[PDB]
């Protein structure tokens, strides 16, 4: 990008609209597990 | 309402849509296009609902049926009411610990064993519903084996009175005799009127089976028989035809005449049908349309 002058330092703020879903369920009592998706900056 | 309990674990834990992981056949059925019921919607599905379908065809995934399994036996308890049905989720969320935690190559085939003979012998309890000997059979061959085979007068009627009663609680499902106290009963219906009070019926017809009474006398019995008796002999009297006892005898009195008692209303309320519809035809008073009409038919 290329913005205007300003006076405070500032930071650009970019929000990426990458699909966040959680996928979990319990097969008991007390043992219950996630799983993740972010797609890209992944992690499961 | 249903037959089966593992078809309704084949509709609380299967996928409703055709998927590739559990149905490959209908699932690879029509990514081909090759069905009867519109063929061409597979191309047009775009590359999101395609590549989830068309790699999961080609090369199956491994899923896991120890939760599908455990609820093809846990149905089959409660269907026969072996649990609570307030329970199920404490025994399938105990079951489920079960075998996994001894699990083996074993029990997840001993576990399929064991929803099959819940399927095709299980039907045993498609038997007995029919035989009935639940409680009918074999709860009242005991009792058969309890009253005494020496009667003095009529030996031959008495052994075929209670051979037209075996065939009573045989030929109707919903009867059944027990061993309530030290002696038993006989209801003709479960959440059912009419209890007999079947050992103190036997006990008054002991020393009864040969009288060759006239046909001059009504009213004696009040102090001879007993009106469960005489309610026994109405629940076995569409059951026993005219060669049982044959005409001489007083049961011939007794079970002839309520098989004429029950032959008037077998057609009086045919009659009493007619006269129900004909008050609303005309135009008749509803409240007198029943005082005038019964007192006709009694």
């Amino acid at each position: 990008f290329e913005v205007d002058p300003m006076d405070e330092p500032t930071l650009l703020y970019v929000l990426f609209e990458v699909f966040d879903v959680v996928r979990i369920h319990q097969p008991h009592r007390g043992v219950i597990e996630a799983v993740y998706l972010r797609t890209p900056f992944s992690a499961g | 309402q249903q037959v089966d309990p593992a078809m309704l674990a084949a509709l609380q834990s299967q996928p409703s849509g055709v998927t590739p992981s559990d149905d490959w056949a209908a699932a690879m059925d029509r990514i081909l296009a090759l069905t009867t019921r519109n063929p061409e919607a597979f191309r047009q599905q775009p590359q999101a609902n395609r590549f989830s379908a068309i790699l999961e065809a080609v090369v199956p995934s491994r899923t896991n049926p120890t939760h599908e399994k455990v609820l093809a036996i846990v149905n089959a308890l409660t269907e026969s009411k072996a649990i609570r049905k307030d329970e199920a989720g404490l025994i399938y969320n105990a079951l489920l610990e079960r075998v996994a935690r001894y699990n083996s190559t074993n029990v997840q085939a001993n576990l399929d064993r064991l929803t099959t003979d819940v399927r095709e012998a299980v039907a045993q309890r498609e038997r007995f519903m029919h035989d009935t000997n639940l409680g009918s059979q074999v709860a009242l061959n005991a009792f058969l084996s309890t009253l005494p085979a020496n009667v003095p007068r009529g030996q031959e009627d008495y052994v075929s009175f209670i051979s037209a009663l075996r065939l009573l609680v045989a030929e109707v499902p919903q009867s059944e005799v027990y061993q309530s106290g030290p002696d038993y009963f006989f209801q003709t219906s479960r959440q059912g009127l009419q209890t007999v009070n079947l050992t103190q019926a036997f006990k008054n017809l002991q020393g009864m089976w040969g009288v060759r009474a006239p046909v001059g006398d009504r009213a004696t019995i009040s102090s001879l028989l007993t009106p469960n008796t005489r309610l026994l002999l109405l629940l076995i009297a569409p059951f026993t035809n005219s060669s049982t006892i044959s005409r001489d005898s007083y049961l011939g009195h007794l079970i002839t005449l309520y098989r004429e008692a029950i032959g008037q209303t077998q057609v009086d309320e045919q009659t009493f049908q007619e006269i129900t519809s004909v008050s609303r035809a005309l135009g008749q008073q509803d409240t007198g349309s029943l005082e005038a009409t019964l007192n006709f038919l009694l």
